């Protein structure tokens, strides 16, 4: 039900296998024969992708989770302006 | 009405949701089912108060206001080597470079 | 060099690399080549036509790549063909494969021209574009089956076959003996 | 499952042979036990193919898959091709009872659909929907192996 991501300076990420599949790029990962054997860990390495930007993304993962549904109101993602263009280029590389 | 948590230790973090009138113990089943320990071994953490596993989460102080999808709250995880508990240690995310001149 | 653990890895790693905006086509045929091909990972997927060989798809790569099992029974070979402008890598899990290369024919209707001529051995792992030319492969082996992964992006359904005697062309869209282990007639 | 290829890449040659008036399915158990088909062999046909020490097979009717015999029994294990010969999978009929030759062509006459159109007892169209599975066989052929 869970899956690991680990970003470039070694930080592991816990989150949701189904809210990791919000990305269209884990998606494809682990959706066809990518998906792990249960003999191999869950973990993925995104090697170019800082810790900082990796847990926002996650933050994104559960923002996008909770309120896709919500049929009456929705409050805005909030992207502080120092990891904006750091988190456009992980939003591009992970197709979501 | 639900809570997002960021359990944090040394470098892992977990992000899981939970209801503001579930129980500290509740949460530790939780990390017990993702990192196996059981909650006799473990330690949670509201910044540097540790909490009651009898204590709801609400009493705690995490609430739909300041622990959101989008701004997660976080929560302090010591698990306990043999004798007695580890020092609660979270090491920080990296740091984001300098805002480009541009951004202003 | 990251050398993929099984399967299932390298597909993950391939997934990852296609994301990117620059995909390195030397990076990619040396992580291919990497893998040590394990048939209890492939099986479902080699699935054996008698007269023909088969194409068995094994992941659509979000739109980006195409990943597909081609199957050769004794004696069956490909046509001549393009790629439709994309990039092709071939990887033997079994057997071998003889590759032909051809350059592109004369508008003039003469026999097309053999550049070079070899034979890929099991692992390895070989490329392609129209770039460096048309190609045939082949299992000439009388006893024993190929089997062969293939990487193509962008996805192509469609090439063209080209007769040997003329360089005439002819389109060609092309089918599969199964997709994700299910056969599809 | 006890009931699946070893993966040994030790090849060994094989010669199928149908020697039933049916249209042939060779089945192979994968390294998972699953079956897999492969070409079909028409009646009198024989066919050196390429396989493995320790790979299972078994053989059915390609079109209405009722099983068959190769070797006098249901699952075929080539060994290890002694100084380069051969093993022969002799393929025949096996001697079915006459209530399963029955079923059988009944079967081919009736649509599904229409089994309970027939003029038999009712035990008898729960037999004749009872179609013959390489699933079910390999159940039995497989608790049939445990009672050694
Ligand atoms: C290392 C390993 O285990 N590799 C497996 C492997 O090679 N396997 C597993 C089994 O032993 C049969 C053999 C195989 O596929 N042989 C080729 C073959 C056999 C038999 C026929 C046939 C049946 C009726 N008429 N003709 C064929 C017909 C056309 C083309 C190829 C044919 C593989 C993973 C590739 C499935
Ligand atoms: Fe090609």
């Amino acid at each position: 039900m869970y899956v690991k991501l680990i970003s470039s300076d070694g930080h592991e990420f816990i989150v949701k296998r189904e809210h990791a599949l919000t990305s269209g790029t884990i998606k494809a990962m682990l959706s066809g024969p990518g998906q792990f054997a249960e003999n191999e860990t869950n973990e993925v390495n995104f090697r170019e992708i800082p810790s900082h930007v990796l847990s926002k993304v996650c933050m994104y993962f559960t923002y996008k989770v909770r309120y896709t549904n919500s049929s009456t109101e929705i409050p805005e993602f909030p992207i502080a302006p120092e990891i904006a263009l750091e988190l456009l280029m992980a939003a591009n590389f992970l197709d979501c | 009405m639900d809570v997002f948590l960021m359990i944090r230790r040394h470098k892992t973090t977990i992000f899981t949701d939970a209801k503001e009138s579930s129980t500290v113990f509740e949460l530790k089943r939780i990390v017990e089912g993702i990192l196996k320990r059981p909650p006799d071994e473990q330690r949670l953490y509201k910044d540097d108060q540790l909490l009651d596993d009898g204590k709801t989460l609400g009493e705690c102080g995490f609430t739909s206001q300041t622990a959101r999808p989008q701004a997660p709250a976080t929560v302090g995880l010591a698990f306990r080597a043999d004798d007695t508990f580890e020092a609660l240690c979270i090491e920080p995310f990296s740091s984001p470079p300098e805002l480009p001149d541009v951004m202003k | 060099v990251l050398k993929p653990r099984t399967l299932a890895d390298l597909i993950r790693i391939l997934h990852q690399l296609f994301a990117g905006d620059e995909v390195n086509v030397e990076e990619v045929q040396a992580i291919m080549e990497a893998y040590e091909s394990d048939p209890t990972e492939w099986a479902m997927y080699a699935k054996f036509d008698q007269y023909r060989y088969t194409r068995n798809l094994v992941d659509q790569g979000n739109g980006k790549f195409n990943l597909m099992i081609l199957c050769w029974g004794e004696g069956h070979g490909s046509s001549i063909h393009d790629h439709t402008n994309s990039h092709c890598f071939l990887k033997m899990l079994q057997g071998n494969l003889k590759e032909t290369l051809f350059a592109w024919p004369d508008k003039k209707s003469n026999e097309m021209v053999k550049k070079s001529e070899r034979v890929l051995r099991e692992n390895q792992c070989a490329y392609i574009n129209d770039s460096i030319g048309l190609h045939r492969v082949e299992n000439i082996s009388h006893t024993e089956p190929a089997v062969s992964l293939h990487l193509y992006s962008p996805p192509f359904d469609t090439c063209h076959a080209f007769d040997q005697r003329t360089g005439h062309k002819n389109k060609v869209t092309m089918t599969f003996h199964s997709k994700f282990g299910i056969r599809t007639p | 499952p006890v009931l699946r290829s070893v993966n040994s890449r030790e090849p060994s040659q094989v010669i199928f042979c149908n020697r039933s008036p049916r249209v042939v399915l060779p089945v192979w158990l994968n390294f998972d036990g699953e079956p897999q088909p492969y070409p079909t062999l028409p009646p009198g046909t024989g066919r050196r193919i390429h396989s493995y020490r320790g790979h299972l097979w078994l053989f059915r009717d390609a079109g209405t898959h009722d099983g068959l015999l190769v070797n006098q029994t249901e699952l075929f294990v080539p060994s290890l091709n002694v100084d380069g010969q051969p093993i022969f999978a002799n393929i025949t009929l096996p001697v079915y009872t006459l209530k399963e030759r029955c079923l059988q062509v009944v079967r081919s006459l009736v649509k599904p659909e229409n089994y309970r159109r027939l003029d038999i007892v009712r035990s008898l169209y729960e037999d004749l929907e009872d179609h013959p599975n390489v699933q079910k066989d390999l159940e039995r052929l497989t608790q049939e192996r445990i009672a050694h």
